[PDB]
Protein backbone atom coordinates (compact mmCIF):
# COMPACT_ATOMS: atom_id res chain seq x y z
CA UNK A 1 0.00 0.00 0.00
CA UNK A 2 1.31 3.50 0.64
CA UNK A 3 1.02 6.60 2.80
CA UNK A 4 1.82 10.10 1.62
CA UNK A 5 1.58 13.66 2.84
CA UNK A 6 0.48 16.04 0.07
CA UNK A 7 0.98 19.77 0.39
CA UNK A 8 -1.58 21.76 -1.57
CA UNK A 9 -1.07 25.50 -2.00
CA UNK A 10 -4.20 27.64 -1.54
CA UNK A 11 -10.13 30.36 -1.25
CA UNK A 12 -10.71 28.97 -4.72
CA UNK A 13 -11.49 25.39 -5.57
CA UNK A 14 -9.51 22.26 -4.74
CA UNK A 15 -10.64 20.34 -7.80
CA UNK A 16 -11.40 17.21 -5.76
CA UNK A 17 -14.54 15.35 -4.73
CA UNK A 18 -15.01 13.30 -1.55
CA UNK A 19 -17.30 10.46 -0.64
CA UNK A 20 -17.63 8.77 2.71
CA UNK A 21 -17.58 9.57 6.41
CA UNK A 22 -18.80 7.96 9.57
CA UNK A 23 -22.30 8.89 8.35
CA UNK A 24 -22.46 8.08 4.58
CA UNK A 25 -21.78 5.28 2.10
CA UNK A 26 -18.64 5.00 -0.01
CA UNK A 27 -20.79 3.95 -2.97
CA UNK A 28 -17.86 3.77 -5.48
CA UNK A 29 -15.63 1.71 -3.13
CA UNK A 30 -18.64 -0.72 3.17
CA UNK A 31 -15.16 0.69 3.40
CA UNK A 32 -14.86 3.23 6.27
CA UNK A 33 -13.32 6.65 6.02
CA UNK A 34 -13.37 9.65 3.73
CA UNK A 35 -12.31 8.97 0.16
CA UNK A 36 -11.40 11.01 -2.82
CA UNK A 37 -14.01 10.09 -5.39
CA UNK A 38 -12.82 12.45 -8.05
CA UNK A 39 -9.91 14.65 -9.08
CA UNK A 40 -10.40 17.47 -11.46
CA UNK A 41 -7.83 16.70 -14.17
CA UNK A 42 -5.27 19.48 -14.18
CA UNK A 43 -6.82 20.87 -11.00
CA UNK A 44 -5.12 21.87 -7.81
CA UNK A 45 -5.53 18.46 -6.26
CA UNK A 46 -4.62 16.61 -9.42
CA UNK A 47 -1.38 18.49 -9.90
CA UNK A 48 -0.35 18.30 -6.28
CA UNK A 49 -0.23 14.50 -6.55
CA UNK A 50 -3.64 13.61 -5.20
CA UNK A 51 -5.36 10.68 -6.75
CA UNK A 52 -8.77 9.18 -7.03
CA UNK A 53 -9.01 6.41 -4.47
CA UNK A 54 -6.84 8.05 -1.81
CA UNK A 55 -8.34 7.78 1.64
CA UNK A 56 -8.03 10.95 3.68
CA UNK A 57 -6.50 10.24 7.06
CA UNK A 58 -5.81 13.74 8.19
CA UNK A 59 -6.28 17.39 7.20
CA UNK A 60 -3.69 19.88 8.48
CA UNK A 61 -2.96 17.44 11.30
CA UNK A 62 -6.58 16.80 12.25
CA UNK A 63 -7.31 13.07 12.43
CA UNK A 64 -10.26 12.49 10.09
CA UNK A 65 -10.13 8.69 9.92
CA UNK A 66 -13.49 8.60 11.77
CA UNK A 67 -14.78 11.94 10.57
CA UNK A 68 -18.30 12.54 9.36
CA UNK A 69 -18.64 13.84 5.82
CA UNK A 70 -19.48 17.34 7.00
CA UNK A 71 -16.55 17.35 9.38
CA UNK A 72 -14.22 16.35 6.65
CA UNK A 73 -15.63 19.10 4.46
CA UNK A 74 -15.30 21.68 7.23
CA UNK A 75 -11.69 20.68 7.74
CA UNK A 76 -10.94 20.77 4.03
CA UNK A 77 -12.25 24.37 3.78
CA UNK A 78 -10.79 25.84 6.93
CA UNK A 79 -8.84 28.86 5.64
CA UNK A 80 -5.12 28.28 5.27
CA UNK A 81 -2.13 29.00 3.11
CA UNK A 82 -1.03 25.35 3.03
CA UNK A 83 -3.51 22.51 2.95
CA UNK A 84 -1.71 19.36 4.16
CA UNK A 85 -3.44 16.07 3.57
CA UNK A 86 -2.18 12.74 4.83
CA UNK A 87 -3.63 9.97 2.66
CA UNK A 88 -3.45 6.28 2.13
CA UNK A 89 -3.41 4.99 -1.48
CA UNK A 90 -3.83 1.69 -3.47
CA UNK B 1 -26.88 4.12 3.72
CA UNK B 2 -27.03 7.32 1.57
CA UNK B 3 -24.29 8.13 -0.92
CA UNK B 4 -23.17 11.73 -1.01
CA UNK B 5 -20.39 13.28 -3.08
CA UNK B 6 -19.11 16.78 -2.39
CA UNK B 7 -17.20 18.66 -5.10
CA UNK B 8 -14.70 21.15 -3.72
NA1 LIG C 1 -8.87 25.72 15.70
Amino acid sequence: GSVEEIRLPRGGPLGLSIVGGSDHSSHPFQEPGVFISKVLPRGLAARSGLRVGDRILAVNGQDVRDATHQEAVSALLRPCLELSLLVRRD
Amino acid sequence: RTRRETQL
